[PDB]
């Protein structure tokens, strides 16, 4: 096999999230802002290639919602089982003090597709210019996603990624400092 | 070219 | 409270191009796929038991299949199209650091790392060299990792035991480039 482009959506309740994406090999093509109701592409050079008209995915996840609540009562209303996570934290490549960088958290393994993840600089919590990826879908059904921290190195302060999910007994924190 | 095309799910057997 | 998860996907798969193309429709509930259609099949089958009603019941609707059997090309084959440019042909070059684990002074055993990263796509080839023969042994590799920003990186350890005057080389071979890279440390 040389290559796979993956259509994937999702219904969840009593959430009721939805989510509508592509997948080419393993990366994000652009989901549909379900809210905004608009395409947005991963890479936004993408865009300039082709075009997707939102509104179609979410006549998709109205499909989705309704067939969920058929399968929801036709299982005799079996709830799903967590997974918890799996966190890992890394950079985008080999740190350098005084080297702008990026730390990554990568969360994977999971289900149901709710997490609720935060940057703690030196134990407190960092915004700015943070970004993640939505619910990318993995072959045995579970989740992956991507959380973004650029940071400048230095040896004044420790990081990690905080994570919350259902299948978790308490909140993972996974810890970066630089050496 | 363009347009990026997607399939939808039928409906369920109710 | 209870948490109840459907998902649909549609997955096409390619080789040699769109010489041979394959999409595969799923329902799962859950974390169980419940009812799939194989276009190497041409029907929907039932996974799970829970999906029996629905392959019962798509199978029915023939126009439904219809339109499926013919979403190889119509949808797999259209969006590969569409997409080709910047998916199939994406080439980002690697960039490549070596540099030993740790400071722990010569003719002691140390770790050397070759970090390979953002490099587009997946596939690359690692080498380590120890004065110009190669090293198979004693190599230790994360495996390729995804960033998820259509960029991987890789990190490939060489146990060594760094005498002076070694010459150490780790070669890299990616589609993003015409001849191996290579960077070079001096024990």
């Amino acid at each position: 096999e040389e290559h796979v482009i993956i259509q994937a959506e999702f219904y969840l309740n009593p959430d009721q999230s939805g989510e509508f994406m592509f997948d080419f090999d393993g990366d994000e093509i652009f989901h549909v802002d379900m809210a905004k109701k608009e395409t947005v592409w991963r890479l936004e050079e993408f865009g300039r290639f082709a075009s997707f008209e939102a509104q179609g995915a979410l006549a998709n996840i109205a499909v989705d919602k309704a067939n969920l609540e058929i399968m929801t009562k036709r299982s005799n209303y079996t709830p799903i089982t967590n997974v918890p996570p799996e966190v890992t934290v890394l950079t985008n490549s080999p740190v350098e003090l005084r080297e702008p960088n990026v730390l990554i958290c990568f969360i994977d393994k999971f289900t149901p597709p709710v997490v609720n993840v935060t940057w703690l600089r030196n134990g407190k919590p960092v915004t700015t210019g943070v970004s993640e990826t939505v619910f990318l879908p993995r072959e045995d059904h579970l989740f992956r996603k991507f959380h973004y921290l650029p940071f400048l190195p230095s040896t004044e302060d420790v990081y990690d990624c905080r994570v919350e999910h259902w299948g978790l007994d308490e909140p993972l924190l996974k810890h970066w400092e630089f050496d | 070219g363009s347009d990026w095309r997607f399939l939808r799910g039928y409906h369920q057997y109710a | 409270r209870p948490r109840f998860l459907w998902q649909l996907k549609f997955e096409c798969h390619f080789f040699n191009g769109t010489e041979r193309v394959r999409l595969l429709e799923r329902c799962i509930y859950n974390q169980e796929e419940s009812v799939r259609f194989d276009s190497d099949v041409g029907e929907y089958r039932a996974v799970t038991e829970l999906g029996r009603p629905d392959a019962e019941y798509w199978n029915s609707q023939k126009d439904l299949l219809e339109q499926r059997r013919a979403a190889v090309d119509t949808y797999c084959r259209h969006n590969y199209g569409v997409g080709e440019s910047f998916t199939v042909q994406r080439r980002v070059e690697p960039k490549v650091t070596v540099y030993p684990s740790k400071t722990q002074p010569l003719q002691h055993h140390n770790l050397l790392v070759c970090s390979v990263s953002g490099f587009y796509p997946g596939s690359i080839e690692v080498r380590w060299f120890r004065n110009g023969q190669e090293e198979k042994a004693g190599v230790v590799s994360t495996g390729l990792i995804q960033n998820g920003d259509w960029t991987f990186q890789t990190l490939v350890m060489l146990e060594t035991v760094p005498r002076s005057g070694e010459v150490y080389t780790c070669q890299v071979e990616h589609p993003s480039v015409t001849s191996p890279l290579t960077v070079e440390w001096r024990a």
